[PDB]
């Protein structure tokens, strides 16, 4: 028989099942090349599997492997392609879990695609029966694949200069009640909180069209009272139009109706998946328009530690593929933030390199191949009262939204938008002279101090003075200091 | 009505003791200032009047009080601001700028409508003080 | 001043924070109805946070509620919109853990749109610091809003008669190596699986366009593997091209190629998101498209019971959305798999009306409205050995894919092939003459049967008889029986 | 060449006592059976000859093999199969379907190629006995 | 005519001695050979059927030799073709492929015409040994 005189009968290539780490996708001593992407997974093996046999599996099984040997690798430069793991370490504190560091050819990888990308990194591992959780915690993108995307669309320097808005934090408001509003009112709404005194509002993340309000009843209204309140003020303002929708066609059809009517701003949600994304930070350039994202569904895989994909590869993600803002915590809010993980994600949409830096759960140094940066949004449960934390922990180039936080003043939506903008510059202002403004003495006491002459502000300090979300946080670090 | 472009707006006007604390902080980070004037409070007029070159040499901040209090007895009515620059790589834009000094009466804006396509209006936001005089006597 | 003279002062609309259960999301005797969506979330509170208010919570955060009062819910038919945690109980076998059901009215959520139902369902609600794990288990979708849906655009029915293929499950394989062949070579394995017995092969979730074969190349010679298959054995073929890209234009791009060129089939991956996904299924099913959805990412959050979504509840909105086929798990493969669950999950896809059924985690009557009925796709780690276990667990409507349990036959890749069908079609023809054939003894001999007069099989039994994947399930049931 | 039609095309050809037990096992679950003849075996002859009606009211299996052999007694060279109809909702579909005769010699087919545009085939499946002899002299 | 693939096509039919020489230095240079047989001559026909599994490990001449002389005997009348591959990054492909065997009367080709819009026709390589015979029947 031909066949069996042609049977393969190496070692490598015969037919058979031979662990993952025999078959080239361990290697203690790989030598990282410039040009590879890199991942770092937290890994739990099942009782019995060997750590680094499971770090191999995962290498193995995201790159070229599967369950028993191929004489088709033979057909390839094999050896080129194969994915390496390269570095297993326990992840302290903790028996049998382990960080491993993983490094994938440039070759891989469809340029701009982060479906692509994606589809290696986490399409399959995560379900292997033998590793019973595994958590994507960091990747190091190289500047040869980041040239690839676009980054984002505007970035912060840009939309400030649209804004003509430097030296505070921006401030927002998402519309209250979440459903239900007509789009008269929702317009109603956004005229007052801009008039106010806010920068943006925005619609909540499930509006998008309902028999309780379409879509373009609330974009025509909206745009009344955008350019009301601009007249009002002097001020460049807007409101984010929520185009998600089911079909790519209809998200187009929102997108070019906002563009139509000279809209600022249009945003998203996360929900609508990665490719739907891509499509619309490439309009988003295309047509000058500000590209908001709301992160919704984010926490069904980033809460917990042992088993996910961390935030901060999300943000890595979608600043590749080019949001303007996205949703980035708040530390204080009603949403989870432990502070370390926070300034970590901040960092990561704003800086233009990152070093290692392992008590933000930074673990890769990564220079960001001068893609614009991502505008970090701070959002939920928060209140002007707290301020000084805000602007201790999030820093300059942010986006303040406070829906709750203003709709909820008791003397109306122009005086919780006041109050907050009131807070906002007294604040920094303070900080500029060279106030301790993050001590509990100061920080406090310079709100009080802009309440003596802004009644809204009084207001609203009494209001929510007992209010804070103080809870154990799921998503810690690792490592101290 | 108060024009609130400037980072500050929503604060009573700064006191040049103010002014001259911001200006520190700006110098200390390094950055780059410069004092510009309008008498268009137009929300899209992006360029303001240049009051000399950007002060990228200087380290008092006084000599940049200075400049700013020669551009105030010089200037007619109107809006000055203070920006500081920062030319580092990731920024190379403003971080900061706020309103110095602004005219006692600001009559503000209306909005113009015109009837576009369907329901759509075109909007024009227009200033009562510019569409009255030429620049130079506004305010 | 008018502003204090006006201000609300009733219990529920003074300014303020109170809790959601006295916010109207709370109600153990609301009534359910039958356009209700209803949502079943496994809640884990933290310390000291009631369970009922926790439910509310949910409720309240996924349909109108904010942290605090706000009047603007006075302009709207606020009691409508508000939905109602209306039952919580124990998880069986725990102390800190609940199942909470919740209605929500139908009007909240746009007709026809995967991305505002879950924006609303899971958008922010898991991230919630007042809740340390969170997981949905089940969703009652209504007929009402079932009917807005297109589900499958070909569906099981139609699939087997544009296959002309009735009686046993169908049978397919993964190109291996997963990344580095070229079009000719991905072309040439295309042919010999086909040639051999196969009905489809596919790309691997990764194989989209990269330097190592562009897209073009690889479809072209597939289409020429394909036919030749075709013109040898009598029988429609086909191999599922994968069209997922970064862009919608470009996936519409490899979809309109492959219609061009007479694809019977093409894939998507689960990374490209829920708006590509309704668009795709659309464009399927007005093309004359069968369309094949691979899961990639599913387990970064269906792996873990405590938090995420089940994979049930994808099913449901897959289904919804309008693919024809799903991956859905093997029980004995080298992927996560209890029966129970996975049962439960190839119920879902393939029934027209589903019963209450706890221990297959079926919590919620619901009839599908005559959509199209999905083919789930049992894949990974899996050979003609278990051919008996296979047919038992997952029935006759699943397409069985054998990646390396046929590229790795020693033999050659038509070897690999002729033994997966034969083994399929002797353990089909076994049992419908009523053999015991899920018995230990009875199964496995009747494989050796018919290897007695197929070589093939004779070694693809000898080859991997020892292979298994015996490991502790992570997403396991709660009720027994 | 086999044709590998049906879905026991890859068993040796079935027996008697084989086809009888599989007609069992459908109409032991309700299902409705017919028999179908054709001398085209191209992938796409979607309809082959029906031999009768379905035989919906049948009970006993051994009326079922009276058919097909009533048939094999009857049709010209070439396929039958044996098809099982389930009517009920959610199905309404044929749920079985496999071949009971073929011929002694098949010749199968060939790949007609035209050149398209660019690199594109355009394909044509070409069966060597219908393009040989009309209907009821193929085989 | 004379089929000519292959790239020694326009040289006399190679001698055992002369493709031994061939083969001896492709796998000194560390290339994969592999034989393939057809009775489908059409230009367009990419994939000949494989006689085993390519040769990668093999390091003697003379046992590649064996095997195309194993081909001979076993495979029907028609071609076989021996190819060299080289799986190294950037070529990952075939690198020499040449014929070592043809059948002693090949009929060759006619060029079908479809009328296809204003003056442009559609064409169709039609082998004759094809369209006469299955496969294993054609020479
Ligand atoms: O629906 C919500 O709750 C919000 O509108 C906040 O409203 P409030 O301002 O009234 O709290 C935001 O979408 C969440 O903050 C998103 O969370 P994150 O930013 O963590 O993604
Ligand atoms: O890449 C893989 O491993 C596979 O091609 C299987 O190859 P083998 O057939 O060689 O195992 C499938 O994509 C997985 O089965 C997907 O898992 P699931 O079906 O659970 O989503
Ligand atoms: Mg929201
Ligand atoms: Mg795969
Ligand atoms: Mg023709």
């Amino acid at each position: 028989s031909v066949s069996e005189r042609t049977r393969i009968k190496s070692d490598r290539y015969e037919s058979g099942v031979i662990p993952y780490a025999k078959m080239g996708y361990w290697d203690a001593a790989y030598s990282v090349k410039d040009t590879d992407i890199l991942a770092l997974f937290r890994i739990t093996p099942q009782p019995g599997v060997d750590p680094v046999e499971a770090a191999a599996a995962v290498a193995g099984e995201s790159s070229t492997a599967t369950w028993t040997v191929v004489w088709t690798d033979l057909l390839t430069a094999c050896e080129r392609y194969r994915a390496k793991a390269y570095r297993v370490d326990p992840v302290p504190n903790s028996t049998d879990v382990y960080f491993a560091f993983i490094a994938y050819e440039c070759d891989l990888f469809e340029e701009a695609s982060l479906s692509n990308l994606t589809a290696s990194i986490i399409g399959n591992v995560f379900g292997f029966k033998a590793i019973s959780a595994l958590r994507l915690e960091d990747m190091r993108i190289p500047h040869s694949y980041l040239k690839t995307f676009q980054g984002p669309a505007t970035g912060i320097i840009v939309e400030r200069e649209r804004l003509n808005k430097y030296g505070t934090p921006l401030l927002g408001a998402t519309v209250k009640p979440k459903l239900g509003l007509s789009g008269k009112n929702y317009g109603r709404v956004v005229y007052e909180g801009l008039k106010g005194g806010l920068d943006f509002l925005k619609d909540d993340e499930n509006i998008n069209s309902q028999p309780f309000m379409r879509w373009r009843e609330r974009f025509l209204n909206c745009l009344e009272g955008i350019n009301r309140a601009a007249a009002a003020t002097g001020e460049v303002k807007g409101s984010y139009l929520n185009i998600t929708a089911a079909t790519m066609e209809e998200v187009y059809k929102r997108a070019e109706y906002a563009k139509a009517i000279g809209s600022v701003v249009v945003m998203i949600d996360l929900v609508m998946g990665y490719t739907a994304i891509q499509s619309i930070a490439y309009w988003a350039r295309e047509n000058d328009m500000l590209l908001h994202l709301h992160r919704a569904g984010n926490s069904t895989y980033a809460r917990q530690k042992n088993h996910g994909i961390n935030f901060r590869v999300i943000c890595k993600w979608m600043r590749m593929s080019g949001v303007d803002h996205i949703h980035a915590g708040t530390v204080v809010g009603k949403l989870e933030g432990d502070p370390l993980m926070i300034k970590g994600f901040y960092d990561i949409l704003r800086l233009t390199e990152l070093e290692v830096n392992l008590p933000f759960g930074i673990f890769f140094e990564m220079d960001w191949a001068s893609l614009r940066r991502c505008m970090p949004v701070a959002s939920g449960g928060i209140h002007c009262g707290q301020m000084h934390q805000l602007i201790h922990y999030l820093g300059d180039d942010v986006v303040l939204q406070f829906g709750g936080g203003t709709i909820g003043h008791p003397d109306g939506i122009q005086a919780g938008a006041t109050a907050n903008r009131v807070a906002l510059e007294a604040m920094v202002l303070a900080r500029n002279e060279g106030a301790d403004y993050f001590n509990n003495q100061v920080g406090p006491q310079i709100l009080r101090d802009a309440a003596k002459t802004c009644g809204p502000l009084q207001t609203a300090l009494d209001l929510w003075k007992d209010i804070s979300f103080n809870y154990t946080s799921t998503d810690t670090a690792d490592f101290a200091e | 009505m108060r024009l609130t472009q400037g980072c500050f707006s929503f604060l009573p006007d700064l006191t040049d003791q103010q002014i001259e604390k911001q200006v520190a902080c700006a110098m200390s980070r390094g950055l780059a200032m410069n004092v510009e004037w309008t008498d268009d409070p137009h929300p899209r007029n992006n360029y303001w009047e240049l009051w000399g070159l950007p002060l990228f040499d200087i380290k008092d901040p006084a000599t940049v009080m200075f400049e700013l209090n020669e551009a105030r007895k010089s200037c007619a009515a109107g809006y000055i601001r203070m920006n500081a620059f920062d030319a580092s790589y990731g920024t190379e834009s403003c971080v900061m700028s706020f309103i110095t000094n602004r005219p006692a009466n600001e009559p503000g804006f209306y909005l113009d409508r015109t009837e576009g396509v369907g329901r759509q209006i075109v909007y024009s936001i227009k200033s009562y003080s510019v569409q009255a005089n030429p620049e130079g006597s506004r305010y």
